[PDB]
């Protein structure tokens, strides 16, 4: 190939990270405005950016989602992580979920709202878990931060899959690991 | 107003036989009967309750059943230890009600 | 750990009356309902009362009416029965039981102590 | 927290954990530097291998896939710090390690190869070999040093 | 004996972990059920594995507790942490305390759902780790199961007692409750 | 997440990093002590379990002497103080290796390898436990064997 | 200056942290009763040990200083970083806020109240995140913990300028940012 | 969190970020403690200089000057435990680091420095070298060291 100092050769290893998909979930990048989480190969999360809405309600009764304990909790981890890592989240008024079911359906109208905002916060969240992806999914891959938007009004989770498949980008748990580490961090005092 | 009858009053038995001893209620008590051994000069010892539920530091030999009416207790092999009046116990009213005993004799 | 102590027993004569009273200790007492057993050694064992967590439902025995008042104190955790007008057959060791149900340890008992009538 | 999870038992690869055909091992230097360095992404990601490997093997799990035993067990398996690095990397336009390729630099006499280390990624390509040229000439150069020393 | 490459001794010691009690929580456990938390050499609480409920109350009046201001902080920052560090707890009904008295009192209902996403699971997972060192004789369980636990007992309690030599199984030791202050706010679900 | 309390201040005087474990620290001996090479190395490296006990114990011996003592003990103090003196990693490493039926450290029994002419003592190991009990020198020879060669290579190194 | 060994000269670094405002606070010492957090040259905190009250009311409204959004939020976030980090806080009425217009200003009454109290709490996050001075404003300057109070009767901490310059101590960013690794310990459950 | 970032390119530091007017430069060998070191206040330092630096030449703020950014990136940057250190030592009537001032230890006729060690406070005041004596002492062992191993 190229041999340094007429010595050392230069070859490449491509981690193959499908193998991790138990114990660990995977972020995956299909197409500009869908990313996936997947758990196992049973289910996972779509990850929806658009400029429709889905639900429209602002109860995010959350309360009884926990008594009625009908989701699997592996997913209600996950969605855990993602919102209660979002920084400065102050307004509650611009989500909506729906729990009938279990049938975890979670909506942020980034059309709250122009920097720092919790519009800018939801697709900070989205740009990590994300990450493989949500460089091209922002426009504004690098070189920005906290003055970040996309075209879309709507971030949307929802309950789906484990078989749809990348297509962009092959899946990686860094994504959801690297946003474990703080979950408490840039959180108001309320 | 749950009365409970054992039976037979009085029974005999050779060390190590296999013995049992019934209580019939009247009402339904559902599985809430509670079993007891007394021994002379001793406060009663509870063995099972939940009908069949052997209750701790009490022998595996014990055992019983029944959810309605009709219930049991069983030694599997009766030890020289068990020659005791017993007593079946409902628990369904909080007004309890005790069985009038029966008697495990040695032949 | 959770235990009921019994106190107050002695020798009572016919027509006399004694105060019991009972020590819960380890659980939260004032939420739990109580029970009064009696123990009579050539007999089989007997209930006498029952008294409601707060008080409200307070019944007796048949063979037993009028002569016992069954109440508790909430706040030192004890639970009393006091009986009057005691008569011969009223004689046993009474003791404290605390049933719950659907509690996979059912019956928690005292220890109990001897009420005689005599002369 | 640091790493703490120590490789398990001469490293290899299973084919199965690799997208290019054929599984690689690795001598007894590759294994020594993931217990000593603690920035070295191509280690951090061999922790979770050698977690997955073993949890698969020894626990069973209610098809949730133990997920909330991997939200414990991250801590000791990876350097959430190199995560934040190449996240800072790629907020600025600065290319970073997206964990998926490594260099591997071989020895075409010895056998023997370096750690290898993180390709680095930017503006949505991987780099070329010319940009991070005086990377490889180092590490060259590391391997040199570190057969003379043996000497 | 030991006697390595003919010139080395393996030799062994022991560390008397009881006289970090000053600065540090102390766990120990007796029998195969009661765990103890050394607090200094005065108090802690005593974790009992049972068959045997204390409260009937189904109320955790945490807030009157606390304007009362009457309990030992030591004892309430320990329950705290224990508490907080239960993973995936949602489950509220099963957990009931009182906190009067100036007194602590906790109960945990481990048969409130009883597969694996119960709240008793989570209940377990972090006994086993404040009372690490023997919190697996008295768990009952095998080996390698700990993402799915169970056990024969109906309750977890703790309560505050007085000091004693509390130890048979295992000796005292603060890594159970060092080791939780690194999960405080982890596995915890929105709201 | 790697420590910092690096065995406080001046502890390591009179013999040079002789830092010592009393009677009091120690469940038998009255008195062990180790060598500087022990505290160089538990002040650089950073997953041993025997070196987090020195900093705990360290830690406690100075906050006893130079502070006023709280009321009731208060472990406040210690919960600011402790991601600086010991690994929480090691602490999940070894919980981790317990889950998974593997022998592991409880951070009891240590040992050490200790040269019987001269001294300059291996830093202690931890001890591993599995299914209920102490590991034999049948599990351990592999390691006891490689950390004489070290402590062999050291010598050779310091020539 | 000094040769060590007779070679090596002992010669001093002493660094301007003031370039390090943009991107970090930093915490600012003046005279005793006096500390300041500065963010870039625009805004700041000023953080002061009185005898003297502002506010009497016991009504942080914080869920309308939220739905508002009339404050800055680089602020807001410092304030939320002290006031989480105080240990063992569970006495609500010991503090007051005014968000009116936003211009944040908190009170605590550390006469709220020897050892281990909210007051003693309150004085201690204040040590850290005003470490540059509190040595000296806190009366125990070193020997001891938990059992610390001062003179003073309120911790006070409102929206001021950038313009108020040190004179104790040279501003520093380490008081926040040690502050951000461990803002939920010592949290009781409530 | 370890430190991972890795400091930006043998490194100087600006003329405008030492209360002194005029800069200073380090060599390889400085360099190569701080990705090595994971207790140097020093290095701890450089990595937030390397950050701010990075942070203003590379990105724009909305005028509260990206807190948001810092919040994250700091357990990159720096040890906080230093910091937990430094608090814990002066809580204790010990000396500790106070991150602004350093040993620096030079090279008469090499050219050449230790990279600088935090010097200690205590008291409301730096201390005297006769108190640190004894590490100034060892840090010029090192470096000879250093230079015979060389
Ligand atoms: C950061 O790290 C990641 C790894 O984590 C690294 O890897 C990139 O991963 C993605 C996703 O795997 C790669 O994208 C693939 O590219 C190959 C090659 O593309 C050529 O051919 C397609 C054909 O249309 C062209 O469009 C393209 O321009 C190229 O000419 C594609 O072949 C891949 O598609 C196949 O796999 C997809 C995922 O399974 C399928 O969706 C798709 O249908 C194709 O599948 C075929 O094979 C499957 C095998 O299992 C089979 O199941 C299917 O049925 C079908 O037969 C995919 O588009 C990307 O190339 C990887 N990296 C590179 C650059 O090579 C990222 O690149 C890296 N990021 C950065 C910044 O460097
Ligand atoms: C821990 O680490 C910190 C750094 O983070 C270290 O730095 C100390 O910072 C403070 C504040 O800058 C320094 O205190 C200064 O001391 C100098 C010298 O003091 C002498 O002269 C004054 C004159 O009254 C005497 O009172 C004093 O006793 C000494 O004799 C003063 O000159 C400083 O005042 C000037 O700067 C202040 C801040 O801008 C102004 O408020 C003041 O008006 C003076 O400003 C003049 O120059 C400015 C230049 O920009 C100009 O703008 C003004 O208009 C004006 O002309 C200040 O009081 C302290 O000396 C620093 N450290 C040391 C000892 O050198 C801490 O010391 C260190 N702490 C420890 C030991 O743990
Ligand atoms: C720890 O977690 C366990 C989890 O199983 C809890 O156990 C559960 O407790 C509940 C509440 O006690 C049980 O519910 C009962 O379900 C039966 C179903 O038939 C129902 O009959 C019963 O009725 C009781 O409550 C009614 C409320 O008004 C009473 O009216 C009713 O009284 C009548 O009937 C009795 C006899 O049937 C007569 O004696 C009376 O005179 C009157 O006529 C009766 O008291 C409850 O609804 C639930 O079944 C049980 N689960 C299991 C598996 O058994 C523990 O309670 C929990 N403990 C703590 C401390 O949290
Ligand atoms: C973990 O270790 C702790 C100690 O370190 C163990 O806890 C101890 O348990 C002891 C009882 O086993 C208890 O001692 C008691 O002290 C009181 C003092 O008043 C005595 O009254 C007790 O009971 C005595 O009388 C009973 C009679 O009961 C029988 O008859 C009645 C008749 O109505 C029946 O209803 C009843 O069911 C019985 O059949 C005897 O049974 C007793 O043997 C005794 O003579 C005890 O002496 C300690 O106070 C207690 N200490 C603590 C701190 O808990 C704990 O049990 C152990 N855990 C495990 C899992 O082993
Ligand atoms: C890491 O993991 C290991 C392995 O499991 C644990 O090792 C155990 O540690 C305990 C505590 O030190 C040891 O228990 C002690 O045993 C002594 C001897 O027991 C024999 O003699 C008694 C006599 O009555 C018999 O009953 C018993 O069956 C044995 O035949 C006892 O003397 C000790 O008790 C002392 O203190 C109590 C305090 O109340 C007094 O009541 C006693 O009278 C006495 O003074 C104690 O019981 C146990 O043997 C060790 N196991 C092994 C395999 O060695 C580590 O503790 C664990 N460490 C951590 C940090 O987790
Ligand atoms: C809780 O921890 C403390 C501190 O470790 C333990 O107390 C200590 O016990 C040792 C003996 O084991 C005492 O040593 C003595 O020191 C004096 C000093 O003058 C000396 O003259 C004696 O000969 C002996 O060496 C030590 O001083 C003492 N420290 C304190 C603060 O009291 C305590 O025993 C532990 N308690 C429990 C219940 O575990
Ligand atoms: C668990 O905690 C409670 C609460 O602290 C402990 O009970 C309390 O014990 C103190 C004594 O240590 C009691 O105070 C004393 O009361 C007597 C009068 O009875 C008085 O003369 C003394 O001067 C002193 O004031 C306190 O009232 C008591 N409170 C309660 C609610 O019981 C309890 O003992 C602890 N558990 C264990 C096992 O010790
Ligand atoms: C997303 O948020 C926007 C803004 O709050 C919502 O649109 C507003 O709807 C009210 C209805 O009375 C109008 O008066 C406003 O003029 C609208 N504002 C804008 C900017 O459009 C929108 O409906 C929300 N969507 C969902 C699904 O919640
Ligand atoms: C995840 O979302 C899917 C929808 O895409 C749910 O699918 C059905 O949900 C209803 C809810 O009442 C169930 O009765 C059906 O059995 C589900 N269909 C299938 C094929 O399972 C799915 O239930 C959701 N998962 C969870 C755990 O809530
Ligand atoms: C680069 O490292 C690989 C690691 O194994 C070497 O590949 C092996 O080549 C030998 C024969 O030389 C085969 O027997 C093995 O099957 C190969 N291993 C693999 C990858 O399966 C490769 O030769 C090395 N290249 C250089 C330049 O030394
Ligand atoms: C928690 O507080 C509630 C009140 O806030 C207590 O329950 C009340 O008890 C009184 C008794 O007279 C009733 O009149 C109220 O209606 C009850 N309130 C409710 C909401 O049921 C409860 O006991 C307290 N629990 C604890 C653990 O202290
Ligand atoms: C920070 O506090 C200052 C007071 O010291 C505020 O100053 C004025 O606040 C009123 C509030 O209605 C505004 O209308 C004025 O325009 C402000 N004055 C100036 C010169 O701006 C200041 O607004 C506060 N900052 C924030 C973000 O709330
Ligand atoms: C200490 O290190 C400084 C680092 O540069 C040396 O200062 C330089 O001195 C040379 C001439 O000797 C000048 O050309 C540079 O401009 C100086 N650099 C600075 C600080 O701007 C200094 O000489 C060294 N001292 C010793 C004892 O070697
Ligand atoms: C899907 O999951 C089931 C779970 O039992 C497993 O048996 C099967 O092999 C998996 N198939 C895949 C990944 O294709
Ligand atoms: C949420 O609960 C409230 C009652 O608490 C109810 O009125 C509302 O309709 C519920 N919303 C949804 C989306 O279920
Ligand atoms: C104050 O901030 C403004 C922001 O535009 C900047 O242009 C100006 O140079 C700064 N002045 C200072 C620090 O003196
Ligand atoms: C806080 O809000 C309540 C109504 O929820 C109001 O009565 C009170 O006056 C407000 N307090 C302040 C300080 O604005």
């Amino acid at each position: 190939t190229s041999l340094y100092k007429g010595v050392y050769e230069l070859q490449t290893l491509e981690l193959n990270m499908e193998t991790l998909n138990m114990t660990m979930p995977l972020s995956c990048t299909k197409n500009n405005s869908h990313h996936y989480i997947m758990v196992g190969n049973e289910t996972g999360l779509e990850l929806t950016l658009t400029n429709t809405s889905i639900i429209n309600h602002k109860f995010c009764n959350l309360s009884d989602a926990h008594k009625k304990n009908l989701y699997d909790h592996a997913l209600m981890s996950i969605i855990s992580t993602f919102h209660l890592s979002i920084p400065n989240f102050n307004q509650y008024e611009a989500m909506s979920c729906d729990f009938n079911g279990g049938k975890i359906s979670v909506q942020y109208n980034l059309s709250h709202s122009h920097c720092g905002t919790v519009a800018n916060g939801v697709l900070q969240t989205f740009m990590r878990m994300a990450w493989g992806g949500s460089y091209i999914a922002l426009d504004s891959g690098c070189g920005n931060w906290d003055c970040i938007m996309t075209s879309y009004q709507y971030l949307i989770i929802q309950n789906t899959t484990w078989e749809d498949h990348c297509q962009f980008s092959r899946p990686s748990p860094i994504g959801y690991l690297g946003l474990l580490s703080q979950r408490t961090r840039d959180i108001y005092i309320s | 107003e749950i009365v409970l009858t054992q039976s037979p009053s009085t029974l005999s038995a050779s060390v190590g036989d296999r013995v049992t001893i019934t209580c019939r209620a009247s009402q339904s008590i559902n599985n809430w009967l509670a079993w007891y051994q007394e021994k002379p000069g001793k406060a009663p010892k509870l063995l099972i309750n939940k009908a069949s539920s052997l209750e701790s530091g009490v022998p595996s030999r014990f055992s019983g059943s029944g959810s309605g009416t009709e219930f049991t207790l069983t030694i599997t092999s009766l030890q020289p230890d068990d020659f005791a009046t017993y007593y079946c116990q409902q628990y369904n009213s909080n007004s309890w009600t005790f069985g009038q005993g029966t008697k495990v004799d040695m032949k | 750990e959770v235990q009921l102590v019994e106190s107050g027993g002695g020798l009572v004569r016919p027509g006399g009356s004694l105060r019991l009273s009972c020590a819960a200790s380890g659980f939260s007492f004032s939420s739990y309902s109580m029970h009064w057993v009696r123990h009579v050694p050539g007999k089989g064992l007997v209930w006498v009362s029952y008294i409601n967590s707060d008080g409200s439902t307070k019944i007796y025995a048949d063979s037993v009416k009028g002569r016992f008042s069954i109440s508790r104190d909430n706040a030192k955790n004890k639970l009393y029965l006091q009986m009057d007008s005691l008569r011969v057959e009223d004689t046993a060791v009474y003791s404290c039981v605390r049933l719950v149900h659907y509690d996979w340890s059912p019956f928690v008992w005292g220890q109990g102590t001897l009420v005689t009538v005599s002369s | 927290g640091t790493f703490t999870w120590t490789l398990s038992d001469g490293y290899c690869l299973t084919r199965w954990m690799l997208i290019e055909a054929e599984l690689k091992c690795f001598g007894n230097t590759a294994v020594a530097k993931c217990n000593e360095k603690h920035d070295e992404e191509f280690c951090d990601m061999l922790r979770l291998f050698d977690f997955n490997k073993q949890a698969i093997q020894r626990l069973k799990a209610p098809a949730q896939m133990s997920i909330q035993l991997i939200n414990k067990a991250v801590n000791a398996l990876i350097n959430d710090q190199l995560i934040m690095k190449n996240h800072l990397r790629d907020i600025m336009c600065i290319p970073y390690c997206n964990y998926s390729k490594y260099w591997y630099l071989n020895h075409t006499t010895t056998g023997r190869t370096s750690l290898p280390k993180c390709w680095l990624v930017s503006n949505g390509s991987y780099l070329n070999e010319t940009h991070f040229s005086d990377d490889i000439e180092q590490q060259a150069d590391n391997m040199i040093t570190e057969m003379l020393q043996k000497e």
